[PDB]
């Protein structure tokens, strides 16, 4: 699982 | 960016207050606080100017290194006025009474007990927080050089935060030297916490939930 | 008494250079494991003596001088290796004839990441251009805030903080540049303080797998982690 | 012992 990069990337 | 308005920046950034919204249970709490804290410390970290210009690597790595850290310097702002208290939060106030129930937290609870005693005798300003928070994210180990203008951007904000107090040359370059002398101690701290989760996680005792595993695992 | 004194005082205190030879053969697990232990063991002898001859160190509580040197002793000799290594970059100086290339750590599991962090660490020292009495300040300061005589170590760490302080206005950058210089320096402390964990770690690792020699005080000083 | 010898003793 990537939530530390899905939420980097979006708002 | 005058000093003064980064530091408006960081006001600007802070997390919302977060609640668990109601042995096992007290560890079961501190997880879940854990993971809703990280969601907050992501978009916390995106609003310090000049973060989200950094290399995804490198965003990524801060945030994997520092978070431990990240959580604790905020848990010790919170109890600063609390004695006694560690107020993860309003719905999770813990003594270390309540530390002994759970083998290895006795000591985690003194360290940070200990820690947020030498902020309050230094009377920690917020302002002073907020710049020593962001300079944990920044100074945990091209992107390079944005990184080191970005973490000299933040030291030259707190020793403004300092210079505002209006107390003696000496007594700011005492007064910065003491703040910075206690970053070790929040390391330290990081360090213990951080082997008793990896442990905890280990032995399938607490739900290690998605966000929290995946910053535990990079570890 | 004086922040001059109290830098001439740690200067006179620095312990003498350790003598190493390097084994004869290339470096081995054992043979480079066996070298650096023994370096450790003698320089934590020359440590403990450091330590009495610091201002008021003695004047605290037994238990306490024993807590600060369990703490700290890694992290104190990392900062005497990085201080040996600044004037020879891609080095690590570990004594006069023990002299090693980030390679030779190929030679011991995990030990490459060790020496990465030591010449990384010493990198920004060698840019900060860190300064003789400045570095003098600074060992002391990672032993006194490695934690009446909680009072009494409070003032000792207030008065080498103060002898650093005054050391970098004797350079006469504006104030401004001071507290930025100040901060630098400081800022290093927690990364001294990664290499030694990751130091420990890797020592309480190689012990377990055989790999480790019989030293009285090393082994002593690791079991208190 | 030996810490605590070094430190007295010593
Ligand atoms: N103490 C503690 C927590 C981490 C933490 C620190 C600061 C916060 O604001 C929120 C949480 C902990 C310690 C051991 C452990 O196994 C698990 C956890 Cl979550
Ligand atoms: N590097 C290294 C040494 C420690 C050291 C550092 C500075 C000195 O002046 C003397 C020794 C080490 C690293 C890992 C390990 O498992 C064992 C050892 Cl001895």
């Amino acid at each position: 699982s990537h939530k530390l990069v899905q939420l980097l990337t979006t708002t | 960016l005058s000093p003064e308005q980064l530091v408006l920046t960081l006001l600007e950034a802070e997390p919302p207050h977060v609640l668990i919204s109601r042995e096992a249970s007290m560890m079961m709490s501190l997880t879940k606080l854990a993971d809703k804290e990280l969601v907050h410390m992501i978009s916390w970290a995106k609003k310090i100017p000049g973060f989200v210009e950094l290399s995804l690597f490198d965003q990524v790595r801060l945030l994997e290194s520092s978070w431990m850290e990240v959580l604790m310097m905020g848990l010790m702002w919170r109890s600063i006025d609390h004695p006694g208290k560690l107020i993860f939060a309003p719905d999770l106030v813990l003594d270390r009474d309540e530390g002994k129930s759970v083998e290895g937290i006795l000591e985690i609870f003194d360290m940070l007990l200990a820690t947020t005693s030498r902020f309050r005798e230094l009377k920690l300003q917020h302002k002073e927080y907020l710049c020593v928070k962001a300079m944990i994210l920044l100074n945990s180990s091209d992107s390079s050089r944005k990184l080191a203008h970005l973490l000299n951007a933040v030291t030259d904000a707190l020793v403004w935060v300092i210079a505002k107090s209006g107390i003696s040359s000496q007594q700011q370059s005492m007064r910065l030297a003491n703040l910075l002398m206690l970053l070790s101690h929040v390391r330290h701290a990081s360090n213990k916490g951080m082997e008793h989760l990896l442990n905890m996680k280990s032995k399938n005792v607490v739900p290690v939930y998605d966000l929290l595993l995946e910053m535990l695992n990079a570890h």
